[PDB]
């Protein structure tokens, strides 16, 4: 089938959420080059406004349009069952031959989190 | 930890209870600052079969999507084509940081790629060597090893291979480690330097191999606890040193 799936997971409700746009509109225009039948990106986006999940897929005259899969209510990101979610709902509504994943947001390492309830 | 959305951040532990629900990965590609890490690789060994990421820190226009894209769905070694598009763009902008900025990245870039399924036999290798090499409990005498921490108050990302050189002295017991490590590392391409948005300009050692290890200090006795939690301090032998045992 030679198709394959990714999830773009931005947790951008941070000092990112301006650069987020330029990214999901060169993510728009590399998937200019890619087999959009086949091929599925998807996009989990978080910012300043409320959370989505999208698909760059191709309209009927081959031009990449955003497709909405899932909206959320605002939410944390970072929740590991928030992600278990949209994980979830991105891999088996798009089954494919090949997966992956990408992050999206501030890194710091294995370093534990600076805030913490006890 | 990754991610901050608000006051929030996501623990690594908390991130791979969250991949279980994923398919097994390609690649998984942390677009994100300082994720090229023993600790984090190590982690999500499970997760996937490649982690590409920075083990310093990540330009803020972030990966060339419009060439990252396409790389990611390659027939096969996208992980390495993912790589290879990021670090390609920012190299031809390379200009030694000159007129930096987030509209014109000229401060260049790090990219590194991990073999996973390595992983557990680094941390046998490792295992052979930390405990013997260090007996006591004491801060390291670290010049010459590659920090990628520019943040002086830190200082959290030392480059492992380095390391784990300067306590073997590059003897023989570096060698057979080294030849575990070079299993690992299937990608590493930097520019002579890159960007810190905390001490500016700083130069990449080229001896560095793009994974960072974390390194105790006498300073963060709390972030020396804190190292106890990661599965990689539980295998890689550092329980066995004077600075836990
Ligand atoms: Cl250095
Ligand atoms: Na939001
Ligand atoms: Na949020
Ligand atoms: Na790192
Ligand atoms: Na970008
Ligand atoms: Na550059
Ligand atoms: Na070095
Ligand atoms: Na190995
Ligand atoms: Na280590």
């Amino acid at each position: 089938v030679g198709s394959r799936t990714v999830l773009v997971y931005m947790i951008a409700q941070n000092s990112l959420a301006p650069l987020a746009s330029a990214d999901i509109e060169e993510m728009k225009e590399g998937m200019r080059q890619v087999d959009a039948t086949s091929g599925n990106l998807l996009v989990y986006i978080d910012d300043y406004s409320a959370p989505r999940l999208i698909r760059l897929g191709k309209d009927k005259k081959g031009k990449v349009v955003e497709e909405t899969i899932e909206n959320y209510p605002e939410q944390n990101s970072a929740d590991a069952n928030v992600m278990k979610k949209v994980i979830s709902t991105a891999f088996n509504q798009y089954k494919a031959e090949k997966y992956g994943m990408v992050f999206w947001s501030h890194g710091e390492g294995w370093i534990p989190s600076p805030a913490k309830t006890r | 930890w990754f991610g901050q959305d608000g006051n929030n951040y996501m623990d690594i532990a908390d991130l791979h209870a969250a991949l279980q629900v994923a398919p097994d990965l390609d690649f998984l590609f942390f677009d994100a600052c300082f994720m090229e890490a023993v600790e984090v690789a190590y982690a999500l060994r499970d997760c996937g079969s490649y982690l590409i990421s920075s083990p310093t820190e990540i330009p803020g226009p972030g990966a060339p999507y419009q060439t990252v894209v396409p790389a990611m769905f390659s027939a096969e070694n996208a992980a390495l084509k993912i790589a290879s598009c990021y670090y390609d763009y920012y190299q031809s902008r390379y200009d030694d940081g000159i007129g930096m900025s987030n509209e014109d990245w000229t401060g260049g870039v790090s990219v590194g790629v991990a073999k996973m399924s390595e992983l557990e036999n680094l941390a046998v290798a490792t295992s052979k060597v930390l405990p013997r090499y260090i007996t006591g409990k004491q801060n390291f005498d670290l010049s010459g090893v590659m920090c990628y921490d520019r943040r002086t108050d830190k200082q959290y990302y030392y480059d492992l291979d380095r390391f784990i050189y300067q306590i073997t002295a590059g003897n023989g017991d570096y060698d057979s480690w080294r030849e575990a490590f070079d299993k690992v590392m299937v990608y590493w391409k930097s520019t002579p330097r890159n960007y810190s948005a905390y001490a500016g300009m700083f130069t990449m050692n080229q001896d560095a191999k793009g994974l960072s290890t974390y390194i105790p200090r006498m300073s963060a006795p709390s972030l020396n606890t804190s190292y106890q939690q990661t599965e990689w301090y539980k295998v890689s032998g550092w329980a066995d040193t004077g600075w836990y045992k």
